[PDB]
C-alpha cells in the first residue's frame, strides 16, 4: 500500500497549483470520494 | 419529331415512396421510383434466402466488432500486465505525491474507474484516434524514415563539419490523444486530442492542453486517465502519476477488417480549392440558404 | 375580478393539509372523461364534505380535475358558489388566453401555422405542459423520446378499456412503449393546460409545488385486496367492522373526507373501487425535441429544443403521509421541483440537502438531476424561476408570466409592435 | 391435465384464499380460461391480481 | 429516468450554478459595473452564449 | 507547512496482495462474462426484427380469420335466407 | 431532381459495363443536420456482397486477408491496402436545397407529375437529391446485399451508414 520514493528526504510544498502537479489529499475527502464512486457505479439473457 | 426522355421522363412521373433505415435503426431516409427508369424494362430476378441474411448479419457482427475487439485487447493487455510485474507500479508522470495517505482507497477507485471505462467503450477513443493516421499512406513512409533516422551512428567529424546540417529526429512536443474517467460523478471523455512532452529534469511525462495549459487530472483523485502514443505505446495512469504501460496490440484483426472501416479520406478536387498541391485555401464555398442563390 | 377565488387557491395550495386521496384520483382518472363521469357523486361528496370541513377548494391540485368538476359537476350536487369558483379558475385561464395572443391583429395563417402561435410561445405547440396525460393533435416537429429513439409510431400503443389487460399492466415497469388513451387532446385544451401549469400554478405556489409518482402496481392491489372489493353484488353491522373490512390505510385515507350519512364508509371505499377499472400505468419522464418556429430557425436553426415532462404523473403541493411507501419524488422542472417535498420523501435527497443547506432555496437553483438539467436548450430560462420566487400571488403576477412568454421572431416583433406595444 | 395449472394460478399465483373459488366468481372461471392460456409473467403475480381486480371493477358498473 | 432520480442526490456532491443562473442577481444599477463577472458573456439580446 | 514527495523514475507504489487478487478476479470475471458490447447491439437490432416480423404476421392471420369469418356467415345466410345474387 | 435524371441517364449508357442499376434518395433534417447539409463536399458508396465481400476485390479473397502486420516500416499494408480501399468507393453525385419545402409540391413544381396513392404528404427543412447505384452479380439482387453510405465534408470527416437490399426493396420487387 504505501509508497517507495528515491529521494529519502521530502520537499515542503510552494507556489500555486498551475506551474507544477500536487496530489494534495484529506483522508476524509478521499473516503468520502470513494464512497461516493461506490454508490454512483451501482446507481447508474 | 423526337419524343425527350426528360419530357416522358416528366409526365410519366413517381408512383411511390417510402422510407427505408439503417441496420443499426439509427438513420431514416427515403428511396423514390420513377416509373420511365430503365429498371422496370430490365426484368430481372429477385432472392432473398435465409441462409443469405445470417451469412449477412455474421459479416455485420464482425463489421461492429472491429472496435470493440481492440478495446477489449488493450483492456485485456493492461489486466495481463498488472498481475506481471505483481501490480506495484512505477510513477510515470510527474507530479508531487504524498507517503502519508490511504493509498488503498484510490487502488479501488482505479479498480471503479477501469470498470466504468470499460461499460463506456466506443467508436471514438484515443486507440482509434490514434490507429486512423496509422493507416493513412504517408504513415508507413514517415515511419520508416523516422526508424531509419533514428538508427544513425553518431556522425563522422567531416559530416559535421561540411555540408548540409546534421539534425534530430523527434520534436520537443508530442502529439497524444487520451481516455479521461471520473468516478465521482459517471462520466468519460473519449474525443480528446492533447499535447505530452518528457520533462528534461526528471525522464518523466507533463501533459498538456491544445492551448499550451496544464492538465489537471494527477492531482484529483477521483479521475483516472488512459494515454496512446503516436507510435501507439501505451499508459493507463491513476492518481499520483503512477501508470501501468505495454503496447497497444491489435494482431486480433485482420488488415480489411480495420483497414476498410477506419481509412482516412482522402479528397478529389472540386470547386473552390487549388490544383498545386496541399496550396492554402480560401474559405470553403457553401452553398447556403441565407443568401439569394446564385446560377 | 376574481380575487377572492385566487385567495382560495392560494389558502388551499400552500395549506400544509392539502387532503392526501385527491392525489391517488388524478393518477386513477387521468382526466379521462369516462373515469370522471363514474365518480362524479363520489367527488361531489368529496367537495361538499371538505368545504365545510376544512375551509379548502379540493382537487385545485390538477387542472384535469379543476375543468372537469367545472364542466361536468355543475349539474348539481354543490352550492353554487362553489361551482362558481372553479368556473372562476377557468375563466382566470381563459382570460389570460384572450390577453396572450394578439388578437386585433393575428388573422390569417403562416407557413401552414396560426399566427398567434409565432407572437405567444403559450399559443405553440413545441412548449410541453409539464403534467401531460393526453398526447397533443398537432406533431410537426416534435420528437418524443422514452429509452433513447425518438417514438416511430410503432412504439405508441392504445391502452383499452374495460378489455382485460394483463399485458399491459405486466408492462407497466417498463418503459421503451407508450400506452396512451385514444384522445389526442385539442390545441385550445393544450394552450389552456399550459396556461394553468406555467402561468398560475407557480405564480400562486410560489414555486413551493412539485411532482411525484406513485407505484400503483403494488398501491392498488394491497389497498383494495380485502373481498368487499372482490365480492358485491349486482350490512351497516358496525364501524369498526367496516374498518377492519376495508383496511387500515384506506381508514387512514378515506375516514373522514369522502364519507358521508348517506354513504357510509365501506360504501364511500366500494364507490372509489370503480376508478380503478381504468388503472393507467407507472410514471414516466419524456424528453421533447423540436425546432422552434420557421421565423426564430434564421438564427441557429441547429437549435433542437430540449424539454422535460413527466407522463402518469401528477402534482403535489404537500408531502403525503400514507403514501410515504408508495412514492417516488421526481423534482423535473425549475418549478414544481420543491426541496421540502423531496427530502421528505426519500432519505438520500434529505441527506444531499442536509449537507448542502444552502440548496434549500426556491428560486430554481435547487440542483436537478443531470438528465433533466439541460438549461441552454430549454423554453424557460432562470429569469421565470427568479421572478416566480418573487411574486406575490395576485391575479397580475399570473398574467405577467403569459406576457413573460411573448417570444422573440421577427414576426413576432413585427406584430407586437404594429400595436404599439 | 388442467388440475395442476388452475389449481396453480388460484392458490399459488393469484394468493387468492381457499373459500373464494370458482363458483363464488364466475368472472374467475371466465378470466382463468384466459390466465392458463400463457405461462409467462407467474413472476409479478401482482399483474394477474391487477388485472382480475380491474376486471371485477368494470364487471360491477351500474351502466 | 424516474427509478434513477435517487441515486444522482446520493452522491454527496454540489454542482456549479451556470453562468445564466448567476447573472440573475446582479441587481439593476451595478449590472454594468465591473465586478459583473459575467459580462463578457452578454454579446446579444435575442441569444445565450 | 505541507511536506511532499518531488517525482522520480525508480519511485514506486507497492499494491497490497488483497487488491491484486481482487483485480485479478474481476479480470476473470471479465473475460468469463461474454457481455460483449457488440453483442447487446446485435441483440437490440433482433428485437427490432423480430417485432417488424411479429406484427407483420399478426395483421396477416386477422385477415384470414376475417375472410374465413365472411365465407362462414355467408355459407349460414345462403342456408337460411338466401338472398338476391 | 436533375441529378436523378442525370444520373439514369448516365447509369443507362453504362448498365452494361457496371452491371449496376440507379437508385435514387432523398435526404432530410433526420439524417444530417442543417448545416451538414449545406456544406456538404462529396457522397460516396460502396456495395458489400452476401457474403461480407466488397466490390473493388475479386471474390478470390485478397492479400488484404492477412492478419495485421504492427510493423512500423509497413503500417498496415501502407500504400497498397490504401489505394486498394480507395478503389472499393465509388462517387455519387448529389444536389442541395437550402430551404423547407414540401416533396411532393416541389416535384410538382417541378415538371414532374407525382401520382401517389393517397395525401402523404410530406415537410422537410431542406433536402439533398443523391443517387446511388447498387450491383447486379448476374441480372439478379441477392436480398441480403449491403449498401454503404458515406458522407465526406470539407474539413475531411465523414459519416458512413450502411443498408442491406431488402429493406430497400421489401415488396417493390417481390410484387414484381
Amino acid at each position: 500500500s504505501l509508497l517507495h520514493t528515491f529521494w529519502r528526504l521530502p520537499v515542503a510544498v510552494f507556489f500555486e497549483p498551475h506551474e507544477e502537479n500536487v496530489l494534495r489529499c484529506p483522508e476524509r475527502v478521499l473516503r468520502r470520494l470513494l464512497e461516493d464512486a461506490a454508490v454512483t457505479m451501482r446507481g447508474g439473457d | 419529331d423526337e419524343v425527350a426522355r426528360t419530357d416522358e421522363w416528366k409526365g410519366a412521373g413517381v408512383s411511390r415512396l417510402r422510407e427505408v433505415w439503417d441496420v443499426q435503426h439509427r438513420v431514416r431516409l427515403r428511396v423514390l421510383w420513377y416509373v420511365n427508369s430503365f429498371w422496370r424494362s430490365r426484368e430481372l430476378s429477385y432472392d432473398d434466402h435465409e441462409v443469405e441474411l445470417y451469412r449477412a448479419l455474421d459479416a455485420y457482427r464482425a463489421r461492429i466488432a472491429v472496435e470493440y475487439v481492440l478495446i477489449r485487447a488493450v483492456r485485456d493487455e493492461i489486466y495481463a500486465v498488472l498481475r506481471r510485474d505483481g501490480g506495484a507500479l512505477p510513477q510515470r508522470f510527474a507530479c508531487h505525491v504524498s507517503r502519508n495517505m490511504s493509498w488503498r482507497v484510490v487502488w479501488e477507485l482505479c479498480r471503479h474507474a477501469l470498470a466504468l471505462w470499460m461499460d463506456w467503450a466506443d467508436v471514438r477513443s484515443c486507440i482509434i484516434k490514434a490507429l486512423t493516421p496509422r493507416l493513412s499512406r504517408g504513415a508507413a513512409a514517415a515511419a520508416q524514415r523516422a526508424r531509419r533516422q533514428r538508427e544513425r551512428s553518431a556522425p563522422k567529424p567531416q559530416e559535421l563539419l561540411f555540408g548540409p546540417r546534421n539534425e534530430s529526429g523527434p520534436p520537443a512536443e508530442q502529439t497524444w490523444y487520451a481516455d479521461v474517467v471520473r468516478c465521482v460523478r459517471a462520466q468519460v471523455d473519449l474525443g480528446v486530442e492533447v499535447r505530452a512532452a518528457r520533462c528534461p529534469r526528471t525522464g518523466l511525462w507533463i501533459v498538456r492542453d491544445r492551448r499550451g495549459r496544464l492538465r489537471r487530472w494527477l492531482s484529483q483523485p477521483e479521475v483516472c486517465v488512459l494515454y496512446v502514443t503516436p507510435d501507439l505505446d501505451f499508459y493507463w495512469v491513476l492518481p499520483g502519476g503512477f501508470a501501468v504501460s505495454s503496447r497497444v496490440t491489435l494482431h486480433g484483426l485482420a488488415q480489411r477488417a480495420l483497414r476498410d472501416r477506419f481509412q482516412n479520406f482522402e479528397a478529389v478536387l472540386a470547386r473552390g480549392m487549388h490544383v498545386e498541391a496541399g496550396r492554402q485555401e480560401p474559405e470553403t464555398p457553401r452553398v447556403s440558404g441565407r443568401r439569394l442563390p446564385f446560377d | 375580478d376574481y380575487e377572492e377565488t385566487l385567495r382560495l387557491f392560494k389558502t388551499t395550495v400552500t395549506s400544509p393539509n392539502y387532503p392526501e386521496l385527491c392525489y391517488l384520483v388524478d393518477v386513477l382518472v387521468h382526466g379521462n372523461v369516462d373515469a370522471f363521469l363514474l365518480i362524479r357523486t363520489f367527488v361531489a361528496r368529496c367537495i361538499v364534505n371538505m368545504f365545510h370541513t376544512r375551509q379548502l377548494l379540493v382537487f385545485a391540485h390538477s387542472y384535469a380535475l379543476v375543468t372537469l368538476i367545472a364542466e361536468h359537476l355543475a349539474d348539481g350536487a354543490l352550492p353554487p358558489q362553489l361551482l362558481f369558483h372553479y368556473r372562476n379558475l377557468v375563466a382566470v385561464l381563459r382570460l389570460v388566453t384572450r390577453i396572450s395572443a394578439l388578437p386585433g391583429l393575428n388573422n390569417g395563417q403562416l407557413a401552414e401555422e396560426p399566427l398567434s402561435a409565432y407572437v405567444n410561445a403559450l399559443h405553440d405547440h413545441r412548449l410541453w405542459p409539464p403534467f401531460v396525460t393526453h398526447l397533443p393533435r398537432n406533431m410537426e416537429g416534435v420528437q418524443v423520446v422514452a429509452d433513447r429513439q425518438p417514438l416511430n409510431p410503432a412504439n405508441i400503443e392504445a391502452r383499452h378499456h374495460g378489455v382485460s389487460d394483463v399485458p399491459r399492466l405486466g408492462a407497466m415497469d417498463a418503459d421503451e412503449p407508450l400506452f396512451v388513451d385514444d384522445y389526442r387532446a385539442t390545441d385550445d385544451e393544450w394552450t389552456l393546460q399550459k396556461v394553468f401549469y406555467l402561468c398560475l400554478m407557480p405564480a400562486m405556489t410560489n414555486n413551493r409545488a412539485c411532482g411525484l409518482g406513485l407505484n400503483l402496481k403494488t398501491l392498488l392491489v394491497d389497498l383494495f385486496y380485502r373481498p368487499a372489493f372482490l365480492l358485491m353484488p349486482a350490512p351497516e353491522d358496525s364501524i369498526a367492522a367496516q374498518r377492519q373490512a376495508v383496511g387500515e390505510m384506506l381508514t387512514e385515507l378515506v375516514e373522514d373526507v369522502a364519507t358521508d350519512a348517506h354513504t357510509p364508509l365501506l360504501q364511500a371505499c366500494r364507490e372509489l373501487f370503480l376508478a380503478v377499472q381504468f388503472v393507467g400505468e407507472h410514471v414516466k419522464v419524456l424528453e421533447v425535441r423540436a425546432p422552434l418556429d420557421h421565423a426564430q430557425r434564421q438564427g441557429l436553426p441547429d437549435f433542437i429544443s430540449r424539454q422535460h415532462v413527466l407522463y402518469n404523473g401528477c402534482c403535489v403541493v404537500t408531502a403525503p403521509k400514507t403514501l410515504i411507501e408508495y412514492s417516488l419524488p421526481v423534482p423535473f422542472h425549475r418549478f414544481y421541483s420543491n426541496p421540502t417535498i423531496c427530502a421528505a420523501l426519500s432519505d438520500d435527497i434529505k441527506r444531499y440537502v442536509t449537507e448542502f443547506p444552502h440548496y434549500h432555496r426556491h428560486d430554481g437553483g435547487f440542483p436537478l438531476p443531470t438528465a433533466f438539467a439541460h438549461e441552454y436548450h430549454n423554453w424557460l430560462r432562470s429569469p421565470f424561476s427568479r421572478y416566480s420566487a418573487t411574486c406575490p400571488n395576485v391575479l397580475h403576477s399570473v398574467m405577467t408570466l403569459a406576457a413573460m412568454l411573448y417570444k422573440i421572431s421577427p414576426v413576432s416583433l413585427v406584430l407586437q409592435t404594429k400595436a404599439h406595444i | 391435465k388442467r388440475d395442476e395449472k388452475h389449481r396453480h394460478v388460484v392458490n399459488v399465483v393469484l394468493e387468492l384464499p381457499t373459500e373464494i373459488s370458482e363458483a363464488t366468481h364466475p368472472v374467475l372461471a371466465t378470466m382463468l380460461s384466459k390466465y392458463t392460456r400463457m405461462s409467462s409473467l407467474f413472476n409479478d403475480k401482482c399483474a394477474f391480481k391487477l388485472d382480475l381486480l380491474r376486471m371485477v371493477a368494470v364487471s360491477r358498473t351500474r351502466r | 429516468a424516474a427509478r434513477r432520480i435517487p441515486h444522482f442526490y446520493r452522491v454527496r456532491r454540489e454542482v456549479p450554478r451556470t453562468v445564466n443562473e448567476m447573472k440573475q442577481d446582479f441587481v439593476v444599477t451595478d449590472f454594468y459595473k465591473v465586478g459583473n463577472i459575467t459580462l463578457y458573456t452578454e454579446l446579444h439580446p435575442f441569444f445565450d452564449f | 507547512v505541507a511536506v511532499f514527495f518531488e517525482p522520480h523514475e525508480e519511485n514506486v507504489l507497492r499494491c497490497p496482495e488483497r487488491v491484486l487478487r481482487r483485480l485479478l478476479e474481476d479480470a476473470a470475471v471479465t473475460m468469463r462474462g461474454g457481455g460483449w458490447r457488440e453483442d447487446v447491439l446485435m441483440d437490440r437490432v433482433r428485437k427490432r426484427y423480430l417485432r417488424q416480423e411479429l406484427r407483420d404476421l399478426g395483421h396477416r392471420v386477422q385477415t384470414y380469420c376475417e375472410d374465413l369469418e365472411g365465407r362462414v356467415s355467408e355459407a349460414e345466410a345462403l342456408l337460411n335466407q338466401q338472398c338476391e345474387l | 431532381m436533375e441529378t436523378h435524371l442525370y444520373s439514369d441517364l448516365a447509369f443507362e449508357a453504362r448498365f452494361a459495363d457496371d452491371e449496376q442499376l440507379p437508385l435514387h434518395l432523398v435526404l432530410d433534417q433526420e439524417v444530417l443536420s442543417n448545416e451538414e447539409a449545406e456544406t456538404l463536399r462529396y457522397v460516396y458508396y460502396r456495395n458489400v456482397d452476401s457474403a461480407g465481400r466488397s466490390t473493388g476485390r475479386a471474390p478470390g479473397g485478397d492479400e488484404d486477408d492477412a492478419p495485421a502486420s504492427d510493423d512500423a516500416e509497413d503500417a498496415v499494408g501502407g500504400d497498397r491496402a490504401f489505394d486498394r480501399e480507395r478503389r472499393t468507393w465509388q462517387r455519387a453525385c448529389f444536389r442541395v436545397l437550402p430551404r423547407p419545402l414540401e416533396l411532393l409540391d416541389y416535384l410538382r413544381q417541378s415538371g414532374l407529375t407525382v401520382t401517389l396513392e393517397k395525401e402523404q404528404r410530406v415537410r422537410m427543412f431542406y433536402a439533398v437529391f443523391t443517387t446511388l447505384g447498387l450491383r447486379c452479380p448476374d441480372n439478379r439482387l441477392s436480398g441480403a446485399q449491403t449498401l454503404h453510405l458515406r458522407l465526406v465534408w470539407p474539413d475531411g470527416s465523414y459519416r458512413d451508414w450502411e443498408f442491406l437490399a431488402r429493406d430497400l426493396l421489401r415488396e417493390e420487387m417481390e410484387a414484381n
